[PDB]
């Protein structure tokens, strides 16, 4: 009785979308509350979205209306718990929730009877999927009324909304909003549509958040200073990486599993070629949901980054502001407490710490990246990938030599250019005495002189970063070169069909793209140790005594 | 500047940060027989065609779950005479929830499951239609739109009657239709700073209405113009006539309550008049007229306004002049 | 910069050239991309603008008062100011970081849609082609381009 | 100890010894209106239920007894035809009662005692059709919940005003829709003892409402904090700033009344103030603001109170001093 089973399915479906229709058009006709699980109920509600656009393809396969319908209804069934969530996130309720879990066991049982009576006789792995999904989000729920209050004792003890991003005057929500909108920006929305209503202002904008305020950003880091002390220019780097921490880790993970789909994408390419020459339109749909998936991680990602940037140059700022506290004047009176110095210091090294701290995790998922692109063109090379293999060895030891050249250059051109900095700041605050007399032509053709040997700096680094885009791709060309070559006619004997061909190619393309970024990286780590260096040897000037 | 409460009688005030604790769909039915009649009618065709729609599907499900739904001649009787598709089924379903029972296909005493799912059908429908018929009368009680009809001159002029300062403004109805027990509540409100230190952002006083030996309320037939005389105690006694036209933010609000004939519900309507819409010693025209056999209203001149001689000076001025004079 | 905005200008008018010569059909799709595209374009231009100089703004005043803070030291620790001082910094320096964070989060908002319109576009390019280049235009060699 | 009404507004006091007349069932609907959903739903269906197994019992029995239940073939017609059970009895039942008339058996004219009793089965399904559609209706006009969104400050507090001692209060509307007409009756009990040796347990006081000339009654748009004046004359002027926070026993309670627009029925609010709940000398923050084009109203603060440096004393000693300044 198949087609018995599946209108048994099709039934709880359509009862929680006809209980959500008057809900819903009530509530469509400012504190936010989350619940245990929040994120992890969104997460497994992307996979569900996910296995039921597998279920369709199966129907669609298999054709018959009542043998695929049970997609289809799950797939608004999900919609309208979705929508159920939001309407309970965005006000509580202890009675939607079971009407959330009434649908979930019933959704379960039915799910259960079709996998009985399949055992009795590509189905499988499919039904069995959603049972585990469904049967997590009922745990999820079962946590739920656990937690507070579905039945359990008279009172919830309820949270009262948080009060660090809802309470006065919050312009800014990220950690305030749902699990699927922070990867959006779906919250922007009405900011930018008001910025071109009336023209932005500071009481426009808002405060900071709790978890955002430079106060409790200094108190972290001078805690694990401290931490480090009890435990130099090396230590406040430790210190630095301590205290960011997960949330730098989290953004690296985060890059790490974009790279794993972004190399899974010209496998979709190999697929759908393969099929043209002889199962093809969900290559292209899984291939579509990849790529947007990507793109999503990869920008959330970069947004933690810049998150742990931002913290980081609030922290320090203020900690170099107290510290000119404890300075003392005899400090002052030497040129390595110049005042012009120490402005330099905090513009010029609030810019290098957050560019590097932006570029960190962009490098630390190079190396993954690239191991899974070998990993991934040995089955399609074959024997034939001896020759991409020597092409990527050859190219890492002449890198790396020639980033040394680079980086040896950039380091006396920051010293140069500190000096320069200056002797215009001693040039500019006396131009009255010296247009005077005219002295004018000396302190010139110093300028012009310590210009001349920065240049001398600069295009040193110049003709290295040449050199590097020229190998950057000449070798890759020869590579696929010889790679095809190769193939054809010199060993294989087995014709390339066209989809290893472009497979090749867009695989190429994904690892050619980091090598050329990490020349450009070097740029601002060079900078980036050189203000820390700084930064060491400012805060190792002397205290003042206490009493 | 901003308006306290708008001219249509519409409040103005946004409110932010409500500590929602859900009453707001607690109100069930109070929610929604406020809303306009698209929605409404929405949302209740909506209740119906889901209701219809689930116990169809159920019914289906029964027909085909029996096996009455293999077509088959003999060795059964279907519970349900005459069914063969999810078409007929539906018709089924809309044919006995809405209780026109048409009788082509029969229900059948073989199956006291179908005789359930009737039993529970019914009652849910009764039900249904019971509440989407008393929410529906409760909303044609909206007499807000009596509401609408009243009708406030636009702007306010203040006179000298009986050697004291006064106000006037007018009022009427528009229909024959009276209202029943009419009483004004006239408001100020301002933004004062105590002696105390304390600073209000808006400060609501009332300002008597006066009427003979007493009493809140008026009795409304033709327009009326409402006649208040401030004196040195009341809160509008201190201002100056030359500063409230531009600078000053003073508005004085009126509302009228009474309840309607017909219906017995309890309307009102509100009205604000601003600093820059009041203006100084004026009178309006005389509207009722003695016509042939009755007295004449003439809407014409309702907002019409003369020209009259008479002294301008501050109240606090002037009620020193009158010790003076 | 310069160069990588040269060879990223390049690889689209290269991709978009393909795309067009392997689907003369694709015509059809792109002009409600690029009208979308250019609208979001438009709106995201006055909001940048305008974080962009309200962080000017309120960088300028920062570093005017670190400047004064280290050339005045001796005044300042004398009256022992120096909580004030502290707390004069914490304010700039809060305000200065949620300039920074609204400009790179309207960055990040634009990043995210325009990845959707790119997503949207090599998906209806990959479908067309599966379907045309397949059915009636039965070309082989066109698709790896395509795609690729 | 033992509070006057709670906060929620529902009464504490226990009622005890009541001599029962009958008057509590003999309020027959008007009982049954204020219950529970889920009671006045069981109780409905159980009223459709019962009607309707006791005409399918009846009913039974007449095609029984009529003999057309022996199944038999020629010299007879059924009263109903069709009839087998006393399951597609009671379907014939239900298909008449509830008028959905499916007619797959048909009442027939050769018996009239069928005749009869269609004739009261149907005028007694409509009557109690009629009466558990009214009764719901009335129910409908619950506006209790609207009673619920109402909301007052969680402690009061007291100040000096204009050189004289105040107590403010706060309320607030959490709705668009208004209520007509609020007027507040604010009380005070005691446990009281005459000069003639008279104790009572309890003794409630009106302490007025302090607004313009007279008037009982209040307009609500923004939260307004009610301001009244105690002096000499007033029941609560005698007490002391330190011995109210722990020892003495002092209700303070408001009861708002008033009636909501749409469905024009009159509702009310009532809160208690505790001794140790009210506070002395401070004072509230200013919710409203001058936003961009409005009034903006942030509820956070709503609670909220600042420290004031204001003289603690008793208000007859307050008086005292005030005759000495
Ligand atoms: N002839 C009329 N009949 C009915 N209602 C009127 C008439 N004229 C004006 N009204 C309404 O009543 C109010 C009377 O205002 P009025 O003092 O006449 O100023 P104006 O003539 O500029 O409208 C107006 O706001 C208008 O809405
Ligand atoms: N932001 C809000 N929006 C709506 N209602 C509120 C809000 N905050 C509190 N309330 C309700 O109104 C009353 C205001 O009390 P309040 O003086 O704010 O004390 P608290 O802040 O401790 O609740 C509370 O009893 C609460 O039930």
């Amino acid at each position: 009785n198949g087609c018995f089973v599946d209108a048994l399915n099709v039934v709880p479906h359509v009862f929680l979308l006809f209980i959500t229709f008057p809900i819903l058009f009530i509530g469509w006709g400012s504190t936010w509350l989350h619940f245990p699980g929040h994120n992890l109920r969104w997460i497994l509600t992307f996979i569900l979205l996910f296995v039921l656009v597998c279920e369709i393809a199966e129907g669609i396969l298999s054709d018959h209306l009542h043998l695929y319908m049970p997609a289809g209804m799950a797939f608004m069934a999900a919609i309208t718990s979705v929508v159920y969530y939001h309407n309970i996130e965005t006000s509580n309720f202890p009675k939607l929730l079971i009407a959330l879990l009434i649908y979930w066991t019933l959704a379960f049982i039915t799910k259960t009877i079709k996998f009985v009576k399949f055992y009795d006789h590509l189905r499988f792995c499919l039904t069995g999927l959603l049972v585990i999904l469904y049967g997590m989000l009922l745990l999820v729920e079962v946590n739920v009324i656990r937690v507070r209050r579905y039945i359990f004792f008279k009172t919830p003890r309820e949270v009262k909304p948080p009060e660090d991003l809802q309470d006065l005057g919050v312009r800014f929500l990220q950690p305030f909003v749902n699990l699927l909108s922070k990867g959006t920006y779906w919250w922007m929305n009405a900011f930018i549509k008001t910025a071109h209503k009336k023209p932005i202002d500071l009481r426009a904008i808002g405060k900071l958040p709790i978890a955002m305020r430079a106060l409790t950003n200094y108190q972290r880091l001078c805690v694990a200073f401290d931490a480090q002390a009890r435990k130099g220019a090396r230590a406040i780097w430790r210190a630095l990486c301590h205290a960011f921490g997960r949330r730098l880790i989290l953004s690296s993970t985060f890059r790490i599993l974009a790279d794993l789909l972004g190399f899974a994408g010209p496998l979709c390419i190999f697929g759908i070629v393969d099929h043209l020459g002889k199962n093809a339109y969900v290559l292209a749909v899984l291939l579509f949901l990849a790529l947007l998936l990507q793109r999503t991680f990869l920008q959330a990602s970069y947004y933690v980054a810049i998150e742990t940037g931002i913290n980081l140059r609030g922290a320090i700022q203020t900690k170099i502001y107290n510290k000119i506290m404890h300075l003392s004047t005899s400090n002052l009176s030497m040129g390595e407490m110049t005042a012009g110095q120490i402005c330099n210091l905090v513009a010029i090294d609030t810019n290098q710490l957050m560019w590097f701290f932006f570029l960190c995790p962009n490098l630390w998922a190079m190396p993954v990246q690239i191991i899974v692109g070998v990993i991934l063109l040995y089955y399609i090379l074959g024997v034939s990938a001896l020759i991409g293999a020597a092409v990527i060895i050859l190219l890492a030891p002449v890198q790396y030599f020639v980033a040394t050249k680079l980086s040896q250059a950039q380091r006396s051109t920051l010293e140069h250019s500190n000096e320069r900095l200056k002797q215009t700041n001693e040039m500019l605050r006396g131009m009255k005495l010296l247009k005077l007399y005219a002295w004018e032509s000396i302190f010139c053709s110093r300028v012009e002189v310590t210009r001349r040997k920065e240049m001398t700096s600069l295009r040193a680094f110049a003709v290295y970063t040449s050199i590097s885009i020229f190998m950057n791709t000449a070798i890759p060309i020869a590579a696929v070169l010889i790679t095809f070559v190769g193939h054809v006619s010199f060993f294989k004997e087995s014709d390339l069909s066209p989809s290893v061909a472009f497979a090749s190619l867009s695989l190429f393309h994904i690892l050619v793209t980091p090598l050329f970024l990490l020349s450009s990286v070097v740029r601002s780590t060079v900078k980036a140790l050189v203000s820390v260096q700084k930064l060491s040897e400012f805060l190792s000037s002397a205290e003042i005594r206490e009493e | 500047r901003a308006r306290f409460v708008s001219k249509k009688g519409n409040c103005n005030v946004a409110h932010k940060n409500i500590r929602e604790q859900g009453r707001f769909l607690q109100d069930v039915f109070t929610t929604l027989v406020d809303l306009k009649w698209p929605h409404t009618l929405l949302i209740f065709t909506m209740s119906f065609l889901c209701s219809w729609l689930l116990f169809a599907m159920v019914w289906w499900l029964i027909a085909f779950a029996h096996g009455d739904l293999a077509p088959g001649e003999g060795t059964n009787v279907p519970c349900v005479t005459s069914i063969h598709s999810f078409s007929s089924a539906f018709l089924f379903s809309i044919e006995v929830q809405v209780t026109i029972g048409f009788g082509g296909r029969m229900v059948t005493e073989e199956c006291p499951l179908a005789i359930l799912i009737l039993i529970v059908q019914n009652i849910v429908g009764l039900m249904i239609n019971a509440i989407m018929l008393g929410c529906i009368f409760m909303k044609t009680a909206q007499a807000h739109r009596r509401a609408e009809t009243l009708i406030f001159s636009k702007h306010a002029v203040i006179t000298l009657r009986h050697g004291r300062l006064c106000f006037m403004l007018r009022v009427g109805d528009l229909r024959k239709s009276m209202i029943i027990s009419a009483t004004i509540h006239m408001q100020v409100v301002r933004k004062t700073t105590s002696p105390e230190g304390e600073v209000v952002p808006l400060h609501q006083v009332d300002i008597p209405m006066e009427n003979g030996v007493g009493g809140n309320g008026i009795f409304l037939v033709a327009p009326l113009i409402i006649y208040h005389v401030i004196d040195s105690n009341s809160p509008l006694y201190d201002l100056a006539p030359s500063d409230l036209h531009h600078h000053q933010d003073l508005e004085i609000i009126v509302i009228l309550e009474g309840v309607v004939e017909t219906t017995g519900i309890t309307t009102q309507a509100r009205t604000s008049y601003l600093a820059d819409e009041i203006l100084w010693g004026q009178r309006f025209v005389p509207i009722v007229a003695e016509e042939d056999g009755r007295y004449s209203v003439d809407y014409s001149k309702f907002g019409n306004t003369i020209k009259v001689p008479t002294p301008l000076c501050t109240a606090r001025q002037l009620d020193e002049d009158r010790s003076l004079l | 910069t310069l160069e990588c905005l040269s060879r990223s200008t390049l690889l689209c008018v290269s991709a978009l050239t393909v795309i067009s010569y392997v689907t003369p059909v694709f015509l059809v799709a792109l002009l409600p991309l690029a009208v979308v595209c250019y609208f979001i374009q438009k709106y995201f231009r006055v909001a940048s603008r305008d974080l962009q100089q309200l962080d000017d703004t309120t960088q300028l005043p920062l570093l005017s008062h670190f400047a004064e803070t280290v050339e005045g030291l001796t005044t300042i620790r004398a009256f022992r100011y120096e909580a004030r001082f502290q707390q004069k910094l914490l304010e700039y320096t809060d305000s200065n970081n949620i300039a920074s964070l609204f400009l790179t989060a309207a960055n990040r908002w634009l990043e995210v849609r325009m990845e959707y319109i790119g997503a949207c576009v090599v998906l209806i390019a990959a479908a067309t082609s599966i379907s045309n280049s397949l059915h009636r235009e039965l070309s082989a060699g066109l698709v790896g381009l395509g795609l690729t």
